[PDB]
């Protein structure tokens, strides 16, 4: 049970690297988003 | 059309994602999946002189290990693209660090620009995919097995394991549907896993060209 | 680092006996005790079952390497 | 029509053959054991993506695919716990050492999370679910022919320790070797050339069905193995063969 | 292979045959006749319809129902396909889709006689008012083997063939079809392996060319090993192209001169 319980939680780990990656590419858009404005 | 051209256009960037994703690059997985509602909703839903009109719906992605690493997925409106039309796209991809591309022709290109794309090689890749082939992912397909492309260094430990020089392996060419679509070039092996029915599973690889 | 088969394929088991029993024909000192026989092939198949043949057989692998093997080192299959 | 056709049939079946012949006549097996062609391009790596000759292989079905999830666990799955149970098939002094000992009990659900694994690898491989396989041993019949050498009775509870019946076909599905080496890129090309073959045999030799089914004594056991790999082991293609010219 | 609720009814399953199969005007259309109407108010014809919508030569062109409808068309469509296809140089004035007669009216507007007839008949052979071209004729079966019903693994573990409906078409395109909407792009193959190879690749020629082989073999309930149609479809497909086993396709291999001369041409390659 103890086992059943840390692999849980290793999965929410993975969900927040996720999260992480997530934010990131969201992170980069803004800036990104500059040059799809500024190319045209 | 109005209604057909909005869901063409979704299907488009949503074979884009996942060819992106693929080719290694970062996508979302909320641009992944997306589905038609709210890419009415996020874009215009009118192309018929509107607001998801191309050229707003071209993407930029970094590259995953690479932050550096970018690549453009214009659009074209024109449906047969010039060279003053991709001198112009060109011409701002300058202004960044960003070397590859990808040119979702509507029509073909004319084979007077399809020159500047390899004139230009070297120091910016870009490729054209017709609008038309990017309608599914073939990949998904069920004869299409997967394809890895492997790294240097192991395309060194495979030729060194077999004692075997490049020349000897089996061939894929380079304009290869599903070259084309991880966007290998010449001299790069690719692995491929294919279910076995003798065996259970089987493991090729090709060497571009 | 002999990396082949250790076993003798059938291709190599059909032409030692036949290079061994050639040589055997032309007077060649036999390798192990004749219980009363005179066709060479039979001598050359008795001897393949002592593991008495004197060949060595060099494998060409493709890369142009090579493997020598003596007959007495791999396994006999029939 | 009937003669007509055949006189048509002749001469244009002869050229098909010729054309195939012409096309493929110098690939082989070469004793780097993969099948090349005159210019040394290598063509497939293993023969036949699993390295075995036609000669030897046989039909056989496998098990584990279509049942279904609860047909497969009642059958693949050797409980430890009824303790009724096991006097009928082990003897008095092995149905204590599996219901006791935990290292024993740790290996027996190990091994059915494997066939459990296996079988979803089988439904990405044959989905369609078609059990008809083609594969070099027979074993079905290497283990009648071995409760008919050892005089199994199958009536009797059996002495053949459930843990060796585990720990014997993990030794033996090492040595079916086909792609030799220790490399990464070696072990991984083992492992897949005797993928099916492994399944077939680590579902038929099975530490249940061994003794709720087969009732395999242990002298039996060890003579059912050294039989499968001597058996395996002579189904390897021989290099020198001319394998173009047989499939033409 | 149809995709979604598409594949169990044999009504919606239907459309698709229709969005598919080749339909130009010769299918639908029944008579034309040209005129010379000068004064399009006049209408040598009993026809009370024009002089509601208000060149003197016309192409009264009367369709036909039971191909209109068993194609599913209305006149708008048609009227649009037919002033997109020639621009704005003619003016349809289509009927209603009350009457019992299906008539066009066609009319230039802007060696003058003769060109309703010379678009009449590049209308009339060529104008796909709906499908995709070079399908001529789609079939439409249900499955009887479990060949092609779709297997689905249940909840349970069995696997349970389901039985859907399939199309089955007699032209070749696979790229525009693929792309439809309610077709499986998973499971909607060829026979047609250059058709394959230009779409899919040339990993998926090798196993679609290996079906083709099994099939026609094993057709006659005979059995060949696999090795043997493994090699074939790899020798085939081992330089990046499909080698065809004609003297065009092995003797271009870079095998050496002695053994070209040996199969065909035993001189010219020489």
């Amino acid at each position: 049970r103890q086992k059943l319980l840390k692999e849980q939680e290793e999965k929410r780990l993975r969900e927040k690297e996720e999260q992480k990656k997530l934010l990131e590419q969201r992170a980069q858009y803004v800036e990104k988003t500059k040059n799809i404005l500024m190319f045209t | 059309d109005d209604e057909e051209e909005t869901y063409r256009l979704w299907k488009i960037r949503k074979t884009i994602m996942q060819l992106c994703h693929d080719r290694g690059y970062l996508v979302t997985q909320d641009e992944l999946d997306q589905t038609l509602e709210e890419f009415k909703a996020q874009f215009g839903d009118k192309p018929s002189e509107g607001r998801p009109r191309r050229t707003d719906l071209t993407v930029l992605v970094a590259h995953n290990d690479d932050p550096t690493d970018q690549m453009f997925v214009f659009f074209p409106e024109e449906p047969k693209v010039g060279i003053k039309t991709i001198k112009v796209y060109c011409q701002r991809m300058q202004e960044e660090n960003i070397t590859r591309a990808l040119i979702v022709v509507q029509q073909g290109m004319t084979p007077s620009a399809k020159q500047s794309l390899v004139d230009m090689a070297p120091k910016y890749i870009l490729e054209q995919f017709l609008q038309q082939e990017l309608l599914i992912n073939i990949t998904e397909h069920e004869l299409v097995p997967e394809h890895v492309v492997m790294t240097k260094e192991e395309v060194t430990e495979l030729l060194a394991r077999y004692k075997l020089r490049e020349n000897q392996l089996p061939r894929i060419q380079a304009g290869d549907p599903v070259a084309r679509y991880f966007g290998i070039k010449r001299g790069q092996v690719v692995k491929i896993i294919r279910p076995s029915e003798t065996a259970g599973r089987y493991i090729t690889y090709r060497l571009v060209q | 680092k002999r990396i082949t088969t250790p076993y003798m394929t059938k291709y190599e088991r059909a032409r030692v006996l036949g290079t061994r029993a050639l040589q055997i024909a032309m007077c060649a000192p036999v390798m192990v005790e004749l219980e009363g026989e005179t066709d060479p092939l039979l001598i050359a198949m008795k001897e393949l079952k002592a593991r008495k043949i004197p060949i060595i057989i060099r494998r060409y692998l493709p890369d142009g390497s090579y493997e020598d093997w003596g007959v007495d080192e791999l396994i006999i299959s029939d | 029509e009937g003669l007509i056709d055949t006189a048509v049939k002749t001469a244009e079946t002869g050229y098909i053959q010729r054309r195939l012949i012409k096309s493929m006549e110098s690939v082989m097996v070469k004793y780097d054991a993969t099948v090349r062609n005159s210019i040394n391009q290598v063509v497939q790596l293993r023969y036949g993506e699993d390295g075995l000759a036609g000669e030897s292989v046989e039909f056989q079905n496998l098990a584990t695919l279509k049942p279904s999830n609860k047909a497969f666990e009642k059958k693949f799955r050797f409980d430890y716990t009824n303790e009724r149970a096991l006097r009928r098939t082990l003897q008095e002094d092995l149905v204590k050492d599996v219901l006791s000992n935990a290292h024993i009990q740790n290996e027996l659900e190990r091994e059915f999370e494997r066939m459990r694994e296996d079988r979803e690898v089988l439904r990405v491989i044959f989905p369609t679910g078609d059990s008809k396989v083609v594969l070099p041993c027979n074993l079905l019949r290497m283990i009648w022919n071995a409760q008919k050498i050892f005089h199994i009775n199958p009536r009797l509870p059996s002495d053949l320790h459930p843990i060796k019946v585990v720990e014997g076909v993990k030794e033996l599905s090492k040595k079916l070797v086909i792609v030799n080496g220790d490399d990464p890129l070696s072990r991984q090309a083992q492992e897949n050339a005797t993928l099916l073959f492994n399944i077939h045999l680590r579902s038929t030799l099975c530490s249940r069905r061994m003794a709720e089914e087969f009732r395999l004594s242990g002298e039996a056991f060890d003579w059912l193995l050294g039989e499968i790999e001597s058996k395996f082991n002579q189904a390897i293609a021989h290099p020198g063969e001319m394998v173009g010219a047989l499939a033409a | 292979f149809l995709l979604g609720q598409s594949a169990r009814d044999a009504e919606r399953a239907k459309d698709i045959l229709c969005r598919l199969e080749h339909t130009t005007l010769r299918k639908v259309t029944a008579n034309t006749a040209i005129y010379y109407d000068p004064n399009p108010q006049s209408t040598v014809v009993a026809e009370d319809q024009e002089w509601v919508n208000v060149s003197p030569w016309l192409l009264r062109v009367e369709l036909d129902r039971k191909h209109m409808t068993d194609r599913k068309l209305t006149m708008e469509q048609i009227a649009e396909k037919i002033n997109a296809g020639f621009g704005d140089d003619l003016n349809c004035i289509f009927n209603d889709d009350n009457a019992e007669k299906l008539v066009l009216r066609i009319r230039i507007m802007n060696d003058d006689d003769v060109f309703l007839r010379c678009i009449e008949s590049n209308m009339l052979t060529d104008m796909t008012l709906q499908g995709i071209e070079q399908i001529s004729k789609v079939y439409m079966h249900l499955p009887q083997t479990d060949n092609k019903k779709k297997i689905i693994i249940t909840e349970d573990g069995e696997f349970k063939a389901l039985q859907e409906w399939i199309l089955e078409t007699d032209g070749v395109s696979l790229m525009r079809v693929l792309s439809e909407k309610d077709v499986d792009p998973v499971r909607t193959t060829s026979n047609d392996i250059v058709e394959i190879f230009t779409v899919l690749g040339i990993e998926a020629v090798r196993k679609a060319l290996e079906r083709e082989l099994y099939h026609v073999i094993s057709f006659d309930g005979s059995y060949v090993n696999y090795r043997h149609l493994a090699l074939l479809c790899d020798t085939m497909t081992c330089r990046g192209h499909l080698m065809a086993i004609t003297r065009h396709g092995v003797n271009r291999q870079d095998t050496g001169p002695l053994m070209k001369c040996s199969f065909e041409e035993t001189v010219d390659v020489l």
